[PDB]
């Protein structure tokens, strides 16, 4: 009944009712551990390649904010945390991620119905059908999926080569 | 079900309103961890007010000295801009009186505070009701609504001004 | 938070597989919990322990400049 | 409060001992076991086929590998206590 591996049937009960669901789990780390877990860390994944990908792109063509030296988004890295402002970004994002600690403890263990990388920033009503709601899960995870390995292409050719904004 | 302000996370079950700014903000549980210890949120309210009321003049305090000038008397003499280096200029002579008047004021404030008596409105010192009478229940609580977000903002602006003219120079809208 | 452990379950769960430890640590949470003799044994077996190797420890390793040298402290 | 997790009178510990991997197979469990052994001791020969140096050979990565030993141990426990309950 697995629709990616159609050789097998439905790698743990687990993959039956979540968006993006293609029965794609071999290892069966689906069943061996809570999918809850995964899916937040799946959208996560998903959400930081997105803005990864779309930062390292933007600084590679020239916007560049006031002040901060005009470099490569390869040596970014090392430029701005020599300059100082990465150390107030990881400051800000460990605050959002303590936040994260309350939301998936909250979630994980009952007396919270969230779910997996939900939040509720969703200042447009443009999930309020539940048809609607899945078709932008599926559109969401789908993107997640795309662009973890759009960044991961980005970052390996830039590395590599010298450094341009096609990437060859 | 769920909180007001982190609508992903739980409401605090101690925070279940009739209090003044309780939009259910306690990620951390600290006023979940008070009541089943027995207690009440009064004193951490009163802790939250009072802090607030100093931060206000503490805001005021910083941009003073230096925006608008020092007293007409004399031993006037401290460094105008840096408070936290203006604090050790002091004569003694007059900080014997500031520590006299404040330690009679919070000597009767403890008087007031750590007694036992219930029909004591946290806040409600006394010196304030010049302009509290005949007002309605809204009016007060709008008052009061108003009072606590000065508190929270001039405790962040105060928490800034410090964390500033510490590192940087001085503040950078206003300050050289 | 959820992670972490339990004191309870892993005083439960330390049972000798065939009575070798008859019903093991079982029983164990409940009674220290409750007594405050056996925390407070307990505590002053570690601290006589810690203290006595602060003793040996100073003499044999000195950290202090210039002790060694005056033999009465 | 916690759960029932005397197994006295049984041959072997229930699945609950294991806590956030009482669902793992028996067969993950050995395998790892057996990877984080290898990779614990390949790394923590590399601290003395190579004389480890005050700073200039520290190579913390061998470090946070080195504690793949002591995990080594525990993942071969749950082997068998997964392998017994049948999972
Ligand atoms: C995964 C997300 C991600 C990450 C890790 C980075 C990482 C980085 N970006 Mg970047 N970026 C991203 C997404 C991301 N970007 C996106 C989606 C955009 C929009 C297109 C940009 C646009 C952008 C520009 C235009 C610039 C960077 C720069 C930088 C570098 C320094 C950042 C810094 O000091 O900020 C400090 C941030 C803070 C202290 C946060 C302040 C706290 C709050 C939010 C303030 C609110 C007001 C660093 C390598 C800079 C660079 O080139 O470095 C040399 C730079 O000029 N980024
Ligand atoms: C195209 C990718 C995509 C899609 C389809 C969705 C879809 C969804 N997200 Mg989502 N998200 C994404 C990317 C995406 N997200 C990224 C990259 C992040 C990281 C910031 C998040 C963070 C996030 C949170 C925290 C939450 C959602 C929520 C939601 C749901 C309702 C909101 C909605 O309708 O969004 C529709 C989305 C669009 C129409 C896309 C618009 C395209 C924008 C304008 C591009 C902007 C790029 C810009 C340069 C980035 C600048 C970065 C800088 C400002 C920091 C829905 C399932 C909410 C939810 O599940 O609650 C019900 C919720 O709370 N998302
Ligand atoms: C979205 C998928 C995607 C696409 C369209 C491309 C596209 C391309 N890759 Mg690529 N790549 C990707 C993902 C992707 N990459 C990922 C996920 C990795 C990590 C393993 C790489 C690692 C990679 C290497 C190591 C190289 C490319 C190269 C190339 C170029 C030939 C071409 C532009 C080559 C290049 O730089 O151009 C000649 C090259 O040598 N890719
Ligand atoms: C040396 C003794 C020892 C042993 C036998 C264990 C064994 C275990 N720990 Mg553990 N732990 C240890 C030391 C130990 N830990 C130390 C020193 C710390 C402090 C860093 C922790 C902090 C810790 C946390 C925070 C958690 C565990 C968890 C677990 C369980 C899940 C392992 C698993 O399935 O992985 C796959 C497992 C029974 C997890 C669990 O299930 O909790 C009950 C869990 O959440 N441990
Ligand atoms: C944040 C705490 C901290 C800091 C700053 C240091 C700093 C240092 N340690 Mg040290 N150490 C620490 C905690 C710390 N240690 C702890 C907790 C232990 C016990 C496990 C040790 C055990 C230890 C030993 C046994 C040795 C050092 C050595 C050193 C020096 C060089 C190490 C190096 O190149 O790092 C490289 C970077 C890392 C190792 C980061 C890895 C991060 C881990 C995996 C997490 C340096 C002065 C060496 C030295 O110079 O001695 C003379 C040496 O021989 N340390
Ligand atoms: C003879 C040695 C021995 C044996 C057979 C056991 C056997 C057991 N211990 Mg255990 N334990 C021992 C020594 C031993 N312990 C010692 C010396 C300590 C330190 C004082 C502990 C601390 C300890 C804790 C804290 C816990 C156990 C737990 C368990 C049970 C599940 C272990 C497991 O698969 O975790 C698998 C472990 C991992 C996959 C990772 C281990 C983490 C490494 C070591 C770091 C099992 C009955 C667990 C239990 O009973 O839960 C209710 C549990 O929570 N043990
Ligand atoms: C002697 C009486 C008391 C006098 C003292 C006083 O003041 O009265 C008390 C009072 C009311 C009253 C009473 C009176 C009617 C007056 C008298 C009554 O007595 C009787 C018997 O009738 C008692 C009472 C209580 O009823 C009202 C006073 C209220 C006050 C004083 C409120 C200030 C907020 C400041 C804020 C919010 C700062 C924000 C600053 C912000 C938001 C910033 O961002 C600053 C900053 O961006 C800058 C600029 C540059 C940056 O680089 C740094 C940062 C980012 C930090
Ligand atoms: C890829 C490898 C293949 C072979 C290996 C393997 O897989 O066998 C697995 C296996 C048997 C098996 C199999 C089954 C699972 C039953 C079934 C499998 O079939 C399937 C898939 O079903 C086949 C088979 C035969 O494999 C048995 C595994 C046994 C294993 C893994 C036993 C580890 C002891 C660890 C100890 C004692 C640690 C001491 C650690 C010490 C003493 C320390 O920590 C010292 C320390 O200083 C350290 C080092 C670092 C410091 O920071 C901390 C300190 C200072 C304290
Ligand atoms: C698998 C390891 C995740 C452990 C796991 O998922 O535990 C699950 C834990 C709560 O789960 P409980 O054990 O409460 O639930 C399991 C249920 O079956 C019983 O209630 O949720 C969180 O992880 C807490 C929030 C992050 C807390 C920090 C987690 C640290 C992860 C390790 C970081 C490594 C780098
Ligand atoms: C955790 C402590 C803390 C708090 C609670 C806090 C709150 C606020 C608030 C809200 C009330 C505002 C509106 C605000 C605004 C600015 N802050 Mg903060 N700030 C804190 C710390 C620092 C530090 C360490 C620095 C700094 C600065 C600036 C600059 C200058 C930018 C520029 O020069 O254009 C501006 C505009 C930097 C500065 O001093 O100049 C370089 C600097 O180093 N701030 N700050
Ligand atoms: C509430 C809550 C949370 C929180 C919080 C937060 C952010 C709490 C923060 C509280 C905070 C930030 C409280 C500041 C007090 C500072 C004061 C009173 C300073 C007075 C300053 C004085 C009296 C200085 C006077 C000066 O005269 C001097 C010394 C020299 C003069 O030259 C200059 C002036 C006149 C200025 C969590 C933890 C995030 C989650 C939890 O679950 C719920």
């Amino acid at each position: 009944k697995s629709q990616a591996l159609p050789f097998m049937d439905a790698p743990a009960p687990l993959d039956g009712s979540m968006a993006g669901d293609k029965g794609f789990d071999p290892l069966n780390l689906s069943g061996s551990f809570d999918i809850k877990w995964m899916r937040e860390a799946e959208l996560k994944h998903g959400r930081v390649c997105m803005l990864a990908w779309v930062g390292y792109v933007a600084v590679d063509n020239g916007f560049y904010v006031p002040f901060a030296p005009h470099v490569s988004s390869l040596a970014a890295h090392d430029a701005a945390v020599k300059a100082g402002p990465m150390l107030g970004l990881l400051l800000a994002v460990g605050a959002i991620e303590a936040i994260s600690y309350n939301a998936i403890a909250e979630m994980m263990s009952g007396e919270t119905d969230r779910r997996p990388g939900d939040f509720y920033l969703d200042p447009f009503n443009l999930c309020s059908t539940p048809e609607k709601l899945e078709s932008m899960l599926e559109k969401e995870i789908s993107h997640c999926r795309l662009a973890m390995f759009a960044f991961s292409g980005v970052v390996t050719q830039s590395a590599l080569t010298g450094g341009a904004f096609p990437y060859t | 079900e769920r909180s007001a302000s982190i609508p992903f996370l739980k409401k605090p079950p101690a925070l279940d309103g009739s209090m003044v700014g309780d939009v259910g903000f306690d990620p951390l549980g600290i006023s979940t961890t008070i009541i089943e210890l027995g207690g009440d949120l009064r004193y951490v309210r009163e802790a939250e007010l009072m802090h607030g009321r100093q931060a206000m003049l503490a805001t005021v305090g910083f941009v003073f000295p230096k925006l608008f000038g020092k007293l007409p008397v004399d031993w006037a003499k401290d460094i105008s801009l840096n408070p936290l280096e203006a604090q050790y200029q002091i004569p003694p002579v007059a900080l014997g009186q500031i520590a006299i008047s404040i330690a009679i004021a919070e000597g009767l404030r403890s008087r007031i505070v750590f007694s036992n008596d219930p029909d004591y409105v946290v806040g409600d010192h006394g010196f304030g009701a010049g302009m509290l009478k005949g007002k309605s229940e809204a009016q007060v609580k709008d008052m009061k609504m108003k009072e606590l977000a000065h508190c929270r903002l001039a405790m962040v602006a105060i928490t800034g001004m410090f964390f500033q003219t510490a590192i940087t120079g001085s503040l950078y809208p206003l300050v050289d | 938070w959820g992670i972490g452990h339990s004191m309870k379950e892993i005083l439960d769960a330390h049972v000798p597989p065939k009575g070798r430890l008859g019903a093991g640590h079982r029983g164990l949470f409940e009674t220290i919990t409750d007594s405050l003799h056996m925390q407070l044994g307990l505590a002053l077996a570690s601290l006589g322990v810690a203290t006595s190797l602060v003793a040996q420890h100073m003499y044999a390793l000195p950290s202090y400049a210039f002790m060694a040298k005056d033999y009465v402290t | 409060e916690a759960a029932d997790t005397w197994w006295g009178d049984k041959d072997y510990p229930p699945s609950i001992v294991l806590g956030i991997g009482k669902d793992v197979p028996s067969s993950i469990f050995g395998v790892t076991s057996g990877l984080a052994f290898a990779i614990g001791v390949y790394c923590v020969a590399q601290s003395n086929l190579v004389n480890i140096l005050s700073g200039s050979t520290v190579n913390g990565f061998y470090v946070a590998g080195a504690l793949l030993v002591p995990y080594s141990w525990g993942l071969h426990v749950a082997a068998w206590i997964q392998k017994q309950n049948g999972k």
